[PDB]
C-alpha cells in the first residue's frame, strides 16, 4: 500500500501550482470481531487512513491532514 | 509581528494557535515558516512570514472589533436583490473576502431571512459554517469559552 | 502468478486512478484558498472498486468448505 | 446546465422521475456522501432526517425511489445460455 500511495506522485495543475502527497498509511483495529462479522452479515474490514498534505507553491502554504480512505477488507 | 504561542485568525478556518517557527530551506533559501493549527479539522498550516500578508492572515482584533461588528449587526435598512441568484453569488464572495464586518452582515441578513420565512436545507450548511467560523473568531478574541461564546451571541442578534 | 496482494493492489490502483481523475476535474473548477484535503478527494471510487472486486468477480470465489482438503486446494 | 440536467432527469432513467424528485434524491445523495466523508462512516437515516428537516419515512421513501433497474439478460456465470430472465416465474 505504501508503494501504491507513492506511485501517485504530487500532481500539478496547468499552472503547476498545487501538490498533494500521501505520505504514511496506517490501520486501526476492526470495529467488529470475526464472529460478529460472520453472524451479523458484515464484511471483516479495518479502516485505512493516510496522511495527505496539500502544498501550494505560490502561497507557500502546506495543509497536512489525515483522511480516511475506506474500510479495507 | 508574529511570535510563538499567539492566536492568529486564518481565512476559511477561523482562529488558530501557532506551535513553532520552521526554518525549512527551499532552493537554498531559509524561509521563515510558521506552523499553526485549529481544533476543527486536525490540520497543520505552514506559512512563511514574507508572504503572510499576501495570503491573508490577520491577528486578533481587540476592543475595536466586537463593537463595530455589533453595530453593523444591529444596522437596519439592509436590502437584497429580488432575484436569489445574485444574493447567492454575493454571499460566498463576501465569505471568501474574510472581513469580519462582511461575514457579520452576511450572517445577520441570512439569519433574519431564515427567521422570517425559512429559506431551505441546502443553505443551512453555509449558515452553519459561517456561524462556526464567526464564533471561533470571536471566541479567542475575547478569550471566552466556546459555549460562552455561542451563548453570548444568542441575546444580541435579535 | 498475480497473488492476492497484487490483485487487490491492481483494484486499488484502478480506484485511485478514478479518484485522481475526479480530483483533477474538481481542481479545474475550484478556486484556491478554499481547498482542503478533506474536500477535494473522494474515497467513493476506491471503496467502489474494492467492493466490485470482492463481489461479482471470477477471482474472488465463494470458498468451498466440504472438507479441509477442499479448503486447502 | 439547466437543459442538460433537465434531460438527465427526464430521459436517463427508464422509470421516469420528475425533476423535483430528481433534485431531491441527488441532494440527499450528495449530503449523505458529505456526511460519510465527514464522520467516516455510513450515516444513520435518523440523522439524515434531522439534517434534511424531513421525516425519516420520507427519507426511506426517497432512498427506495432512488434505484436503477437490472437487465433481464445478465448472465449468471460460466453458462451463457442460462439467463437471469429464465429464473423468475
Amino acid at each position: 500500500l505504501e508503494e501504491i500511495f507513492e506511485e501517485i506522485s504530487p500532481i500539478e495543475d496547468f499552472s503547476g501550482s498545487m501538490s498533494l502527497t500521501f505520505r504514511d498509511h496506517r490501520f486501526e483495529p476492526p470495529k467488529n470481531s470475526i464472529d460478529e462479522c460472520k453472524d451479523r452479515d458484515f464484511t471483516y474490514a479495518a479502516p485505512l487512513f493516510v496522511t495527505a498534505e496539500f502544498t501550494n507553491n505560490e502561497t507557500g502554504e502546506i495543509k497536512s491532514q489525515t483522511v480516511f480512505m475506506g474500510d479495507f477488507p | 509581528t508574529f511570535k510563538v504561542g499567539d492566536t492568529v485568525v486564518y481565512p476559511h478556518h477561523g482562529a488558530a494557535l501557532i506551535e513553532a517557527i520552521e526554518t525549512r530551506q527551499i532552493k537554498g533559501v531559509d524561509k521563515t515558516y510558521l506552523v499553526l493549527k485549529v481544533a476543527q479539522g486536525d490540520l497543520t498550516v505552514r506559512v512563511p512570514a514574507d508572504n503572510a500578508e499576501f495570503v491573508g492572515v490577520r491577528d486578533v482584533v481587540g476592543q475595536d472589533g466586537l463593537d463595530r461588528v455589533f453595530e453593523v449587526l444591529r444596522a437596519p435598512y439592509a436590502e437584497e436583490p429580488t432575484n436569489w441568484s445574485r444574493r447567492y453569488k454575493a454571499n460566498l464572495e463576501k465569505l471568501a473576502s474574510g472581513d469580519v464586518i462582511k461575514v457579520a452582515e452576511v450572517v445577520r441578513d441570512l439569519w433574519r431571512r431564515e427567521r422570517e420565512r425559512g429559506l431551505s436545507a441546502g443553505e443551512k450548511r453555509m449558515l452553519a459554517k459561517a456561524r462556526q467560523i464567526l464564533v471561533s473568531e470571536l471566541a479567542l478574541a475575547e478569550n471566552t469559552n466556546e459555549d460562552k461564546a455561542e451563548a453570548l451571541l444568542d441575546e444580541v442578534l435579535a | 502468478i498475480r497473488n492476492v496482494g497484487e490483485l487487490i493492489q491492481n483494484q486499488v490502483r484502478t480506484g485511485l486512478a478514478r479518484m485522481e481523475r475526479v480530483v483533477r476535474e474538481r481542481m479545474t473548477t475550484q478556486d484556491v484558498e478554499a481547498i482542503t484535503p478533506q474536500t477535494l478527494i473522494n474515497i467513493r471510487p476506491v471503496v467502489a472498486s474494492i467492493k466490485e472486486f470482492f463481489g461479482t468477480s471470477q477471482l474472488s470465489q465463494f470458498m468451498d468448505q466440504n472438507n479441509p482438503l477442499s479448503g486447502l486446494t | 446546465r439547466q437543459a442538460i440536467t433537465r434531460a438527465m432527469a427526464d430521459q436517463a432513467r427508464t422509470i421516469r422521475i420528475p425533476v423535483h424528485m430528481v433534485e431531491v434524491i441527488n441532494k440527499l445523495a450528495r449530503v449523505q456522501r458529505q456526511m460519510l466523508q465527514d464522520l467516516g462512516r455510513e450515516p444513520t437515516p435518523e440523522e439524515l432526517a434531522k439534517e434534511l428537516d424531513m421525516t425519516p419515512e420520507k427519507v426511506i421513501e426517497v432512498q427506495k425511489y432512488g434505484r436503477e433497474p437490472i437487465s433481464l439478460h445478465t448472465p449468471l456465470g460460466e453458462d451463457g445460455d442460462s439467463e437471469f430472465g429464465d429464473l423468475i416465474e
